[PDB]
């Protein structure tokens, strides 16, 4: 045999010993799911809710300025539905991790909207469009409002983005936690102490706990290592949520100002034109239920032992080869530290 | 409406929809209709048209 | 003689967490010849410090996975008797792809008698998309009627 | 046989018929060779001899500028020596064609000129020198001195250099055109223009003066096609010639001017960095003496013909298969037009 070290005669032959190390793969996997499943169901449902109710908001904040310009500026639709829908569909993009300019989306939306104004407010009376575009930005017709909103939704929108980032790689370090393989020598020694007593003939004996605690501080070597990235983490994760509907939902009045501020030189503008052309309630309760994890990774083997089968007395029980009365005494790993020491170093630099 | 090939019952009809029912729907497929003609003998079925905001 | 033009900079790539790069160095003309020296960060790099990285006979920096190395400004530095001669920073960063999770189960009918609705959730975290990653293509939701 | 198409009895078999090829191949090799040797030899010599004397007028500059340090600054020497044999030498280099910037020659040679002004002229009384360099740049010490120069030796050294390169080329092209391979029915026309008579039994007969013209005009298709571009070669060429030396020579004038543009605000720029820290003659004749060979790749079947043993009197002739009384009637090419018509657009756009 290559597994159960054989004293003297055994009950198993090679083929035996081959299903014994699948069932002690199977049985660890299931005993890391059993012990990861409540903390990844947490964070699953928590990063489905935030996703949702972002793109709940960017909804409503979406159609409320619809419904301001339809109201107020009704010469200037349907071209606003068009540009705010562009806008807001981009902001959306951008919550989700696409390679989106925030100023680039609000220089398009000013440029977008100024020729309207023009033609159907000020000048009731086309091609010279891209003119009137560079007019904008070259006469600076919104005065500060464009910068203004510039920082209020970049802010905003690149905490949210970090912050659904951060939920996501916490989903799949804990995934990957109970997908883990060990080594073969950690697979041998599993295997001797939960199932080589079988061989040799006997029933009901069950391992001792200095034997479990031995081979799971030898197997857990790499996997304790992750703590002190997790509890990090955690800590960063708590120091940035201590927000992206407020400004998204103040746009449109900010943009109301804009287009009256606008307004209120179109006297000589249109001379000189002519003649140049609960949520907070979701994050607190997520953050408090989360920072009762933060020994989840030291905590683990602790839990592996107590929750298999054992002798906890050391009398009359397997050490991994013969029956005694008294017990006598890496690159998945470094995937998941690495992916952690990411998100840490950004959950540090935001705030 | 009546053909002049056959003298049969002809029916059509006109759906309009509008841009805010297609950006508004957010089921998992394309935003698609199809047409069912009901017959003395039975039922039809046509093509899926999609409608899609470009 | 030193000359200030580098023959080749490097140059800045984009590579996932298991791809491999080679960042080609070729340090200007010179009596001796240049000895090409990486910086990353403007701070050197150890060869010997970790297997992942190793200098070539031909001054080339070769990365296996992008794990052991992560993103950076990489600089290729000549250094002579004459003087040194710095050259143009590549700016290595390393993107991870969106990859889809498995199809969750399928959720009880709200309602008991009539129309109700079954969920089936599709996060995006095997793998989770990192240092400005490509998000999950597609839906993440899936909602079906169901007649109890 | 497979080239000479026996009409009846022959007195050679395939294997004399392989070496009448082989001898044919060679005889056209010669030919060639005799047709380029004059224009090969005249660009040769004048690319080697413009090379020179462009060498001799930037030594000359260069100890010109030496003598005038040495005359009127001896406090800047020996550093002013070391400064300008480097800006000397690099300005060697450009003209050779390496990849060296102007722009970056004039302000290295600033750079080392400024701190020995600084520590020998202004301030009489080293570890801090980068900062006196960074000085020369930030404070623009030396005024409109340094544009003045680049581009007074940017427009000189970049003719200078494009013209070394349109005669290298030059070369190039007429040294590639006497090593042409030809396609196997043209060294098969060869064959039995030349030596299949022999095959038959002829001693002294030979090919037909209208038969050499459509044998040629078969072989040469692609080599006259080159004439266009070759005559817009030489054309660019004269209205390029139509200075390097002038610029080198005033270079002194200029330096010195510029240090006396420094020294006249020493007294606030001193407290303030303390606190901080014939040949004409030759292009002439030259294009004269290649004006002559415009008509190159024009005149070459004409020329390989009449340099042939020909029956130009069409008198009892080898027609290719028979006597007669009366006779009856590209990719390297491609590389070649590729080069010439860059050469071209470059000669286009300096003059
Ligand atoms: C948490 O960890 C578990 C264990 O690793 C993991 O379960 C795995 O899910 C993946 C889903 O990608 C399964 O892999 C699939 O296998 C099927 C059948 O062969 C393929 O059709 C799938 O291919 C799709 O994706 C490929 C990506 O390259 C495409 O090439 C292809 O065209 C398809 O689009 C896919 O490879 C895998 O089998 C299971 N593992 C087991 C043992 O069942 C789970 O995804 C992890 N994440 C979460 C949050 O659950
Ligand atoms: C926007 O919401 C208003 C109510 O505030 C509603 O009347 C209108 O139909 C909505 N329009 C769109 C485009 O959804
Ligand atoms: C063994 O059992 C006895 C029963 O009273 C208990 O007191 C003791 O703590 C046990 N030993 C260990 C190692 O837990
Ligand atoms: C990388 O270097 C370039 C200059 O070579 C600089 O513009 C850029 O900001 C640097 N990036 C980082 C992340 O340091
Ligand atoms: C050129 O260098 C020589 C070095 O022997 C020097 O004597 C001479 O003065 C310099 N040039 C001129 C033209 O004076
Ligand atoms: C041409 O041929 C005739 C004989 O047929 C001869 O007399 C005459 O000299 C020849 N002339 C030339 C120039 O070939
Ligand atoms: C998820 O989406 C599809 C499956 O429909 C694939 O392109 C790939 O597996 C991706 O991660
Ligand atoms: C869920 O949907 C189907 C299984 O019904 C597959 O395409 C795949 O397993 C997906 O995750």
């Amino acid at each position: 045999l290559q597994v159960c070290l054989p004293k003297g005669p055994t009950c198993c032959s090679r083929k035996m010993e081959e299903k014994y190390q699948l069932t002690a793969r199977l049985n660890m996997e299931q005993l890391l799911q059993s012990a990861s499943m409540e903390l990844k169901f947490l964070i699953i449902q928590n990063a489905a809710v935030f996703q949702e109710a972002f793109e709940i908001v960017v909804r409503h904040a979406k159609n409320y300025t619809n419904a301001m310009f339809k109201n107020n500026y009704p010469s200037l639709t349907p071209q606003a539905f068009e540009f705010v829908g562009e806008f807001f569909t981009d902001v959306s993009l951008y919550i989700l991790g696409s390679d989106i300019n925030v100023d680039d989306m609000v220089n398009e939306l000013f440029d977008s909207l100024f020729p309207v104004i023009y033609t159907q407010l000020m000048n009731p009376g086309l091609d010279i469009n891209e003119c009137l575009r560079g007019a904008r930005r070259d006469l600076k017709v919104f005065g500060n409002f464009p910068k203004l909103i510039m920082t209020q939704v970049s802010k905003s929108l690149q905490v949210t983005r970090i912050f659904l980032q951060a939920l996501n790689l916490g989903i799949e370090v804990i995934n990957t936690t109970d997908h883990l393989k060990f080594s073969k020598d950690c697979g041998r020694m599993l295997t001797r102490m939960w199932y080589c007593s079988y061989c040799q003939g006997l029933m009901m004996v069950k391992p001792c706990g200095g034997y479990c605690n031995v081979v799971m501080q030898g197997c857990m070597a790499g996997v304790v290592e992750i703590d002190k990235y997790w509890r990090e983490y955690i800590l960063s994760l708590e120091e940035l949520v201590n927000d992206m509907e407020n400004v998204l939902l103040g746009l449109f009045s900010t943009i109301h100002d804009s287009i009256q501020y606008v307004q209120k030189n179109a006297g000589k503008l249109t001379t000189t034109i002519g003649k140049l052309c609960t949520l907070s309630s979701r994050r607190r309760e997520l953050i408090q239920k989360l920072k009762s994890f933060i020994s989840f990774y030291s905590a683990l083997p602790g839990y592996i032992c107590s929750h298999s089968p054992v002798a906890e007395n050391d009398t009359l029980c397997w050490n991994g080869q013969e029956l005694v009365e008294r017990y006598s005494q890496e690159p998945v790993v470094s995937q998941i530290i690495d992916k952690l020491k990411h998100i840490n170093q950004l959950l540090r630099t935001m705030s | 409406s009546l053909d002049e090939s056959s003298g049969l019952k002809v029916r059509e009809v006109f759906i309009n929809v509008t841009r805010q029912q297609v950006e508004d729907f957010h089921g998992p497929e394309d935003y698609w209709c199809q047409c069912v003609a009901w017959s003395h003998l039975g039922t039809s079925k046509s093509r899926k048209a999609s409608v899609r905001i470009a | 003689y030193l000359r200030k033009n580098f023959e080749q900079d490097p140059q800045g790539r984009e590579v996932p967490i298991e791809g491999m790069i080679v960042l080609h160095c070729r340090p200007p003309e010179g009596v001796p010849a240049a000895e090409v020296e990486w910086l990353k960060n403007e701070e050197p790099i150890d060869s010997e410090q970790d297997e992942n990285i190793d200098t070539r006979a031909d001054h080339n920096l070769i990365i296996r996975q992008a794990r052991l190395s992560d993103s950076g400004n990489y600089t290729c530095m000549a250094a002579n008797i004459v003087a040194k001669r710095r050259s143009l920073s590549a700016t290595v960063v390393v993107y991870v792809n969106g990859g889809w999770s498995s199809w969750t189960e399928w959720s009880a009918c709200n309602v008991r008698c009539g129309r109700g609705w079954q969920k089936r959730s599709r996060t995006c975290t095997n793998p989770a998309p990192l240092n400005g990653g490509a998000f999950c293509e597609g839906m993440s939701v899936q909602k079906i009627t169901c007649t109890a």
